[PDB]
């Protein structure tokens, strides 16, 4: 209705929405505003990445409209508000980062753009041979390089992500002797109406119970104290109160407990059996995994069969490809380096 | 010479000269679309 501030909205403006403000802006014909339009939809909260440009060509459905009309109208695009724009790879996006320096910077403009457009894969590591590459020696490389590990990434300026979407946790658990104790904090046609309430008023009192029954099962079930947390199925909790698999994993999955360590609350109701019988299914297997690559390689040597045969030793029946495939997952550089 | 004097024009005005095509024109569209970006405007006047 109105008179009242309704949560009607804000209208907020993202990147993309932004960049479109800018476009209606500019001095684009007809044409080029529809292959702005074209781009700067294929543009990302992460700027940098404008994904495939010869399907940003062969979307408009040839009919002439070469590639070098895509390619100006999008360095123009690339050149508006937050400086690089979209391009691609980030090699071109530091080159028009890189293409306003003032010109006026000592040393900065020449070693900029031969490290910047080419050889930079070789950057990553460390300077080394490229010194010899570029004849350049000392800190006349060094501050150049301050100067490209000074332009930051893309847009992520524009944003618009001020929600922090917080947690609000559901259930406290009050931390005991080691372990884990459960409080869960935090005319006649409506009068029938209002007797609902009475079960609803009921069935509320009850909905802390089922936290603290549920917490203080899932508490007995799983160690806490304990590295990452004892295996337990659903047959556990559905053996307890009788209820089904997926009402109590949707309980989880709805809410959230916080306890001490992790706000996480689904996650300490899956689990493995393993099928082995010497033997925490894979939450340790992983996690452990990673923790045990973590202090290992003392230069290169990216062997993920002998953090295999180190797992074996455990006892944990290990097939060396199982381990090594969810060791080498998840951002882990093991036998990456190889 | 210069810029300015060349940068206002409408495409549709420098599309038509003897020898530009239609090449030359997004030739000149990218070269000018890095640095300036403008291909137009009224502007005011010059200094010389």
């Amino acid at each position: 209705d109105d008179e009242l501030p309704v949560y009607q909205g804000e209208t907020t403006q993202t990147l993309q929405d932004y960049l479109m403000w800018q476009v209606e802006l500019t001095p684009f014909t007809d044409t080029d505003r529809a292959i702005a339009t074209s781009i700067v939809d294929a543009v990302d909260d992460t700027g940098y990445l404008t994904i495939q440009i010869e399907d940003i060509v062969d979307s408009i459905g040839d009919d002439e409209i070469g590639l070098e009309e895509v390619e100006a109208v999008l360095k123009r695009i690339q050149r508006f508000d937050p400086v690089g724009v979209a391009a691609k790879d980030l090699r071109d996006c530091l080159l028009i980062q890189l293409s306003q320096f003032a010109k006026e910077t000592p040393w900065l403009e020449e070693a900029r753009l031969i490290i910047s457009d080419h050889l930079d894969l070789l950057a990553n590591h460390d300077f080394r041979t490229l010194m010899r590459v570029t004849r350049l020696k000392e800190e006349v490389l060094k501050e150049a390089v301050n100067l490209i590990q000074s332009l930051d990434x893309x847009x992520x300026x524009x944003x618009x992500x001020x929600x922090x979407x917080x947690x609000x946790x559901x259930x406290x658990x009050x931390x005991x002797x080691x372990x884990x104790x459960x409080x869960x904090x935090x005319r006649s046609n409506l009068q029938e109406a209002r007797w609902l309430i009475k079960s609803l008023e009921s069935a509320n009192d009850t909905l802390l119970r089922v936290s603290r029954c549920i917490v203080e099962q899932q508490q007995a079930f799983f160690e806490q104290g304990e590295e990452y947390m004892k295996p337990m199925v659903l047959a556990d909790i559905a053996q307890a109160v009788e209820m089904h698999e997926s009402t109590i994993s949707r309980v989880t999955t709805q809410k959230y407990l916080h306890s001490p360590r992790g706000i996480x609350x689904x996650x300490x109701x899956x689990x493995x059996x393993x099928x082995x019988x010497x033997x925490a299914s894979s939450t340790a297997i992983r996690a452990l995994v990673k923790k045990l690559i973590a202090a290992e390689n003392p230069a290169k040597p990216l062997s993920d069969s002998k953090l295999t045969s180190m797992l074996s030793e455990q006892g944990i029946m290990v097939a060396r490809r199982t381990v090594a495939k969810y060791r080498e997952s998840l951002s882990i550089p093991p036998s990456n380096q190889r | 010479h210069y810029i300015g004097d060349l940068v206002q024009r409408t495409e549709v005005e420098l599309l038509k000269t003897p020898n530009l095509g239609k090449k030359s024109l997004t030739e000149i569209k990218d070269v000018l679309a890095s640095r300036g970006l403008s291909l137009g405007m009224r502007l005011e006047n010059w200094p010389p």
